[PDB]
């Protein structure tokens, strides 16, 4: 279970899921509008914000399949 | 100072333009226009297309590029010095410029695509074009260094920014390319078949002038068109000839393709189509203030 700085910041890269609809926890988010260039500038801002680097298996697409795996991956550091 | 820019293919769906495609009346002009050229209904071989980047796939991204661009010119009054279009795009500015009929560029492009077909069922098997990022000049270097050690061709196919780049190679080395990428914070992108940008592709080159580029007639644009190789300001029917043929063969250069931009007093751009990568890139948005002309744009009142 994430936070709200997590969130906000996620949404800035989600084009087709509306403010009032929720982030469900297995949703994909290729589907609810992430692409190649969205996932570029959002490792970006995870990095600042959040102070660390992604890597090895962190760099897979699978890592950014849902918002729970990718809040598990980014526990970790 | 504007210029007009026309982007690769990316993927997309039926279901993304569909309704853009027949309900915006440049396209509706220019979709009857390419019925009257192929001999067939273009949106009904489209709808039923049975993959992402089929022939009619192909032929539909031209005239929704085309057809924006057009658009914006109209809908925003732009007032264009210059144009450019990068890999796919190269064919939607040969016709926005005037350097082909409308009906020529959707001919080439379908010829083309029927020749890469051809071309990539027998030759090259196994090539792979490879995109990443985060991805430092610095890092690759030491990767193809690693490559050369094994012996193991490759070739750099594409310099978008700093850190982005496209390496063509056998797909023997994908999974290791990717898991060594990863290993230094590069991220791999797409692994594209067929491939693209190579001088081992001069093969190719030579089938698209022969079968296909040949018998067209090229006019002079009405406004010059940077090529997408190195920057070059082209001004003649004869260098947008050439671009659509180095283009197999030459690495695309998309800083360059920045640079003459901004050395000709470019300050602002229209990316007209579907975009997920020129129209967004760092090497664009720090230069130029982006207009992007999408279909979803196009669909507003
Ligand atoms: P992420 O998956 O969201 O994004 C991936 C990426 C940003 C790389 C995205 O842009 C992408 O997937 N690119 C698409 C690659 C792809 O699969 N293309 C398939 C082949 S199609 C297109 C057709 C075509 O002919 N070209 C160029 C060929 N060409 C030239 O460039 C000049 C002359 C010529 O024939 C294509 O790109």
């Amino acid at each position: 279970m994430w936070d709200a700085q997590f969130e906000n910041l996620l949404r800035r890269y989600l084009p087709f899921l509306s403010a009032d609809q929720p982030l469900e926890q297995d949703i994909n988010l290729r589907d609810i509008g992430l692409d190649s260039l969205g996932t570029v500038e959002l490792l970006s801002e995870l990095e600042n914000t959040y102070d660390v680097h992604f890597q090895d298996e962190a760099l897979t697409k699978e890592t950014f399949e849902t918002p729970g795996v990718l809040w598990k991956t980014l526990s970790q550091m | 100072a504007t210029a007009m820019l026309f982007p690769g293919m990316g993927p997309a769906a039926f279901s993304d333009v569909g309704r853009f495609m027949v309900t915006n009346r440049y396209t509706r002009e220019l979709l009857a226009e390419a019925d009257d050229t192929l001999g067939y209904s273009l949106v009904d071989r489209f709808r039923q297309a049975e993959g992402d980047y089929s022939e009619y796939a192909q032929i539909a991204f031209l005239v929704n590029c085309v057809a924006l661009a057009r658009w914006a010119e109209q809908t925003m009054d732009l007032t264009p010095r210059i144009c450019a279009g990068a890999s796919f795009g190269e064919k939607s500015v040969a016709a926005y410029s005037g350097a082909l009929t409308f009906a020529d560029a959707v001919r080439m492009t379908a010829g083309l695509a029927r020749c890469m077909d051809e071309y990539f069922r027998t030759e090259h098997l196994g090539v792979v074009t490879h995109s990443f990022v985060r991805a430092p000049r610095e890092r690759l270097d030491e990767i193809l260094a690693e490559l050369d050690e094994r012996g193991e061709w490759h070739e750099i196919s594409c310099h978008i920014d700093h850190d982005f780049f496209m390496l063509t190679l056998h797909e023997r080395n994908s999974v290791w390319l990717e898991g060594r990428l990863r290993s230094v914070g590069a991220m791999p992108l797409y692994a594209m078949r067929p491939p693209m940008h190579a001088a081992a592709f001069g093969g190719l080159r030579d089938k698209a002038e022969e079968e296909v580029i040949a018998p067209l007639t090229f006019h002079d644009p009405t406004l010059p068109v940077v090529a997408d190789q190195d920057g070059k300001v082209l001004t003649t029917g004869d260098e947008v000839r050439t671009m659509l043929l180095e283009c197999f063969v030459r690495p695309l250069r998309w800083p360059d393709v920045i640079s003459s931009l901004q050395d000709q007093g470019v300050t602002r751009v229209c990316v007209a189509g579907p975009d997920s990568l020129f129209g967004r890139v760092g090497t664009t948005t720090r230069a130029f203030e982006v207009i992007a002309a999408t279909p979803r744009l196009a669909l507003q009142p």
